[PDB]
């Protein structure tokens, strides 16, 4: 489809280079996102050791985002349409 | 969404002088 595709938006994505070696994704602590293995090998007794909490051992195939937006309908009679308040915005799953 | 509830309602449409006195004393000054 690179014939069909918008250069314009895809020229203005960023570039990312390919890595060495074939990533693994992992579930870490929040607010460890940012430290680097403070260790060679886990102690639980400490914390913040930059340790995933678990290793995927193969990669997903597939990844899926959903993304509901709460806004809310009033229906007011004898009107050609619905008033929509919104409401909030939702969390994605 | 703001709601609003209104209550309301109709009202219904639409001698010369005393008798006795005790006596006085008058005294010029």
């Amino acid at each position: 489809s690179k014939f069909l595709k918008n250069r314009a938006v895809v020229n203005g994505l960023p570039v990312i280079k390919n890595p060495g070696k074939y990533q693994h994704c992992y579930l870490i602590e929040y607010e460890d996102s940012t430290n680097v293995k403070q260790t060679p090998t886990e102690n639980k007794n400490k914390q913040q050791q930059g340790f995933p909490v678990y290793l995927f051992m193969m990669n997903p195939e597939n990844i899926t985002y959903n993304l509901p937006i709460n806004y809310q309908e009033i229906a007011i009679p004898f009107t050609a349409k619905n008033q929509l308040n919104y409401s909030n915005g939702g969390n994605i799953v | 969404i703001f709601t609003s509830q209104v209550s309301a309602y109709i009202p219904v449409a639409p001698s010369q002088g005393v008798g006795k006195l005790p006596v006085y004393e008058i005294l010029s000054y």
